[PDB]
RNA sequence: GACAAUGGUAGGAGAGCGUUCUAAGGGCGUUGAAGCAUGAUCGUAAGGACAUGUGGAGCGCUUAGAAGUGAGAAUGCCGGU
RNA sequence: UAACUUGGGAGUCAGAACAUGGGUGAUAAGGUCCGUGUUCGAAAGGGAAACAGCCCAGACCACCAGCUAAGGUCCCAAAAU
RNA sequence: CCGAUAGUGAACCAGUACCGUGAGGGAAAGGUGAAAAGCACCCCGGAAGGGGAGUGAAAUAGAACCUGAAACCGUGUGCUUACAAGUAGUCAGAGCCCGUUAAUGGGUGAUGGCGUGCCUUUUGUAGAAUGAACCGGCGAGUUACGAUUUGAUGCAAGGUUA
């Protein structure tokens, strides 16, 4: 074993950044935030902990799905009782607890671990376009696309 | 009808966390000057629960 | 201001007072040791530059040359009749810095 | 001080015993002869006996008082393991273990 | 001339046995377990070691990526500069210097990106 | 100093470690043997020294010889838990 | 760079899959029976999500060095949104 | 040649206890110290047992008495643990504590990566095929005679004894 830079809950730095969910796709959006939240695109990055960010999403409402997949996409969970599978809802959770829908599409894209779900709690969405959390002094941030 | 493992040396203890037994009530005499256990009596000197009304 | 230099088939990074191990040179204690090769050096005047940029040598002292943890080997095959033992120290040699590049 | 006391081949189990130690560990001298006396149970006489006995060797041969003595420890552990068997049906036995103890009190008072 | 075997076994049992502190419940303290469960560690480090190696390069490349999104030059355009520029070094020295100095990393990245 | 080989069951060949005893030589031992326990030590391995505690009388080392010479598994025997 | 003889010592005689030329079977079988070759068996590692045989490739040991093979480059999961 | 699971089955009050109608089969169990000097006396306690005092170099040698391991059971304590999917380790590694047969230290280990026990038998087994409850002991290619080859050694057209 040798030098080489590792990092503390000490020698640390967190953010809180607004990202806007209007007139965007839910894959391409996903995939780079969490390519946030992991600790990724930073050169501290130790993955025995959390560098991980936080973020804020605005607006979930407005984002879009191209073709079908507006309904034809269902989301299944069973109710651990059987016979109790659901179909319940389609891609119109977009109109009903639309912030549950991305939640769990970022949420996908980490692990399971007991980090990697530490991290997913450091991210808040809102279907509206107002948050509370201005007491951060959050700033804004451009994706890629 | 049996075991199939051995049932090691923690499951044996944390299953004893209720074996255990609970402090009994207690309190001092009025003038038998000791410990005994509540809304019963002294055994001594002369029974006391609100004093001697017995021997025994 | 440090500087990067070759060693084994491998690197290290440097400040002047700052420890090292590496794998044997075979020289012996006091016999200060000095580098020929040399790919960088930062901080203020900074000099990236080729391979074995010239002009460019190190110093440092052989405090210790001494040997390492004993580590086992062990290792085998499942439900056969084989196995292998063997353990392996390491030699090293062990030098602090002075004058960084000359 | 320090002082101790000890009962040995005492003819119960440990764990039973045990317990009752479970009621003690910590306590004042007074209190715990309380709590011993009053539980209705088979080994409360015997340690009773033993308690009050270390006080007494603590007492006669190390003349200490009897406010601060406090119960710094207090342990049993196993005995000899009188084997025995009960026998049973279609021809066969089961050996029973009559257990037995090995009693440890250490009064002591804290001080010098 | 018949031999008692005893007085070697008992050691042997031991020179196992100190070789198994801080392993769980019954695994610690007798022989047979902590014999097949040594075996097992001695085999993991067997392939640990070369895992290490895989990892920390994998470690030291995201770290690099991670710093030369900065100027939005992802990770092959670079190296690739590199191996053109006629210079070279390892990784973990990109990871050390990206880290602690960036300035130095800027100049290389000057150095590389002009060379495409 | 170069050059090349070095996965491996059945199995074939080779070099090796330690135990008990013997013969010879040379040594240790109440100013504490052996064994036991602890330890962050040496050797490529089997293994061996060292320091300390307990222990209360015999033991090592070099060379070689003979062996009831090594035990994790027998629905194994015995004993204890 | 292997081939042959002699002499000493054995093990093995239940093989499986993939591709391939064929018989049988229903141009059925992770089928069975033969030839052909490979790998497993006796060989780990990378890929095939996961896996004895398929694909790349044959571990003497250690390194916080590098370049490539099959297969891959949005997150999971390193690498071209 | 053995030195108490060996050796007579039997080192001791053994062909005993015991089992069986009977023929018959068959156990386990050695060690105080140099000397019994084998704990006067006080104290608690009904006693047993113990703490003290003394005999003795040593009584943690005190009669179930040399040495006293492991399993197993506890008492306390440094570190750690109550959103967590674990063949239980290994690799990396922060935090907290400590200081060695004094050297790339030691104890714990939040978190992540990686990872389906051991032997046997098998075309192949994580295997839901088998065996092992743990640990201690015991316990399986031996010996004579002879043939054959291999190596050594002495002699040599000679060699060798029963
Ligand atoms: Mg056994
Ligand atoms: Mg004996
Ligand atoms: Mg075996
Ligand atoms: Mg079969």
């Amino acid at each position: 074993m040798r030098q080489t830079f590792m990092a503390n809950e000490s020698n640390i730095e967190r953010k809180w950044y607004v990202i806007d969910a209007e007139g965007q796709t839910l894959g391409r959006l996903s995939s780079e935030v969490a390519s946030i939240l992991r600790g990724k695109n930073k050169v501290t990055y130790t993955p025995h902990v959390d560098t991980g960010d936080y973020v804020i999403v605005i607006n979930a409402s407005k984002i879009e799905f191209t073709g079908n997949k507006e309904t034809d996409k269902v989301y299944y969970r069973h109710s651990n009782h059987p016979g109790g599978i659901k179909s319940i809802t389609a891609g119109e959770l977009r109109r009903t607890n639309p912030e549950r829908l991305i939640e769990n599409s970022i949420k996908g894209m980490l692990p399971s671990t007991r980090l990697g779900e530490k991290q997913g709690k450091k991210l808040f969405v809102y279907g509206g376009a107002e948050h509370p959390h201005a007491a951060q002094q959050p700033e804004n941030y451009e994706l890629r696309g | 009808a049996v075991p199939k493992r051995r049932t090691s040396k923690t499951r044996k203890n944390k299953r004893r966390t209720h074996f255990k037994i609970s402090v009994p009530g207690m309190t001092e005499c009025p003038n038998c000057g000791r410990e005994y256990k509540l809304s019963h009596r002294v055994c001594k000197n002369c029974g006391s629960y609100n004093g001697e009304e017995v021997a025994a | 201001m440090f500087a990067i230099i070759e060693t084994g088939g491998k690197q290290i990074k440097v400040e002047e007072g700052q420890e090292i191990f590496v794998e044997k040179l075979d020289v012996n204690e006091g016999d200060t040791f000095t580098f020929d090769k040399v790919l960088f050096v930062g901080g203020d005047s900074v000099k990236v530059g080729a391979p074995t940029v010239e002009g460019a040598t190190v110093t440092a002292t052989v405090n210790k040359q001494g040997r390492g943890k004993k580590i086992t080997v062990f290792t085998y095959k499942r439900r056969k009749n084989s196995k292998r033992k063997k353990g392996h120290r390491q030699p090293y040699t062990k030098l602090t810095i002075d004058k960084i590049n000359a | 001080m320090e002082a101790k006391a000890v009962a040995r081949t005492i003819r119960i189990a440990p764990r039973k015993v045990r317990l009752v130690l479970d009621l003690i560990r910590g306590k004042n001298a007074a209190e715990a002869i309380a709590i011993l006396k009053l539980t209705n149970k088979a080994s409360s006489p015997v340690i009773e006996k033993v308690l009050m006995s270390a006080l007494a060797n603590a007492e006669h041969n190390y003349d200490m008082n009897t406010d601060e003595l406090v119960v710094k420890e207090a342990y049993a552990n196993e005995g000899p393991t009188l084997k025995r068997f009960r026998p049973r049906a279609q021809g066969r036995a089961s050996a029973i273990n009559k257990r037995t103890s090995h009693i440890t009190i250490v009064v002591s008072d804290g001080k010098e | 001339p018949r031999v008692k075997g005893g007085t070697v076994t008992r050691a042997r049992r031991k020179k196992t046995i100190k070789l198994a502190k801080g392993y769980f419940g019954s695994k610690h303290t007798l022989y047979k377990v902590a014999k097949q469960q040594v075996m097992k560690s001695g085999q993991y480090a067997f392939r640990d070691r070369r895992q290490r190696k895989r990892d920390f390069r994998k470690l030291w490349i995201t770290r690099i990526n991670a710093a030369a999104r900065q100027h939005e030059m992802s990770y092959s355009r670079l190296m690739n500069g590199l191996k053109k520029a006629g210079i070279d070094i390892n990784r973990k020295m990109l990871s050390e210097i990206a880290i602690s100095d960036e300035k130095a990393f800027a100049q290389l990245v000057t150095k590389a990106k002009d060379a495409l």
